[PDB]
């Protein structure tokens, strides 16, 4: 099985450097050219640099040029890419791929992708969320907004409402900081009788909140 | 330094026979003569052409049979 694993994406703040890392198993990775893909969040793919087997040459889409640095250790069967003075538009999952063949004529296709690791470039520092309710079949729910970075948990009852529960994903706002909903569709019968609560958690910032959510 | 006169005998002829192979780019293990597929800088500015797109000059440095006054004088070639 040929294999490829990334590691040391994360977030960093716009002007400074991040370095990604991906290691080859089950070829010859000295007998193949390299590449990075990216794709932004919820966007295609773009094909960003190309290394050749020996190491010595490189090229780079015009959108990342002077800014990526591809690079690779034959000895480690090691791909590196290498990002430097980084615009919030470079944000994206960076894929490494296996050249399919055609380095040399100019004919780039990857038949071998690595899971791809997140690069996050934002100047917002850490934050817990405000959670306010959406109060009331009917629905009900919660808003947890402005926190920093991805992600946050959200359970109901603390695990015990699972059906009819929708998390949506994410959203960037203006201000950098991500705000995310949560809801449940419920008997209307019920909306006296039974306590609707929604856990939030924030690893990143360590905070847990619990919310009541009644009309 | 100044040339005298040729050594004569069937001691005083020597022939070095090889082949130069050429050096074009090399842009990957199976395309040994061939460079890596041109590609044009948009502007004189930024051109900068990697090595396996260049090719280069072959040169080889024959060693001929030692002399110590004598030297080698290359007289024909094919």
């Amino acid at each position: 099985e040929v294999q490829l694993v990334e590691s040391g994406g994360g977030v960093v703040q716009p002007g400074r450097s991040l370095r990604l890392s991906c290691a080859a198993s089950g070829f010859t990775f000295s007998s193949s050219a390299m590449h990075w893909v990216r794709q932004a969040p919820g966007k295609g793919l773009e094909w960003v640099a190309v290394i050749s087997y020996d190491g010595n040459n490189q090229l780079y889409a015009d959108s990342v040029k002077g800014r990526l640095t591809i690079s690779r250790d034959n000895s480690k069967n090691a791909l590196y890419l290498q990002l430097n003075s980084l615009r919030t538009e470079d944000t994206a999952v960076y894929f490494c791929a296996r050249d399919g063949g055609g380095y040399s004529f100019g004919t780039y296709f990857f038949d071998f992708w690595g899971q791809g690791t997140l690069v996050t470039v934002s100047s917002a520092s850490t934050k817990g969320p405000s959670v306010f309710p959406l109060a009331p079949t009917a629905a009900l729910g919660c808003l947890v907004k402005d926190y920093f970075p991805e992600p946050v948990t959200v359970s109901w009852n603390s695990g015990a409402l699972t059906s009819g529960v929708h998390t949506f994903p994410a959203v960037l706002q203006s201000s950098g900081l991500y705000s995310l909903s949560s809801v449940v569709t419920v008997p209307s019968s019920s909306l006296g009788t039974q306590t609707y609560i929604c856990n939030v958690n924030h690893k990143p910032s360590n905070t847990k909140v619990d919310k009541k959510v009644e009309p | 330094v100044e040339v005298l006169e040729v050594k004569t005998g069937v001691d005083s002829i020597t022939e070095v026979e090889c082949f130069l192979t050429p050096e074009m780019g090399d842009p990957d293990e199976h395309l040994r003569g061939f460079s890596k597929s041109i590609s044009i800088s948009d502007t004189f500015e930024s051109d900068s052409p990697n090595r396996d797109m260049l090719p280069c000059y072959s040169v080889a440095r024959i060693p001929l049979p030692n002399l110590n006054i004598l030297m080698w004088e290359a007289v024909t070639l094919k």
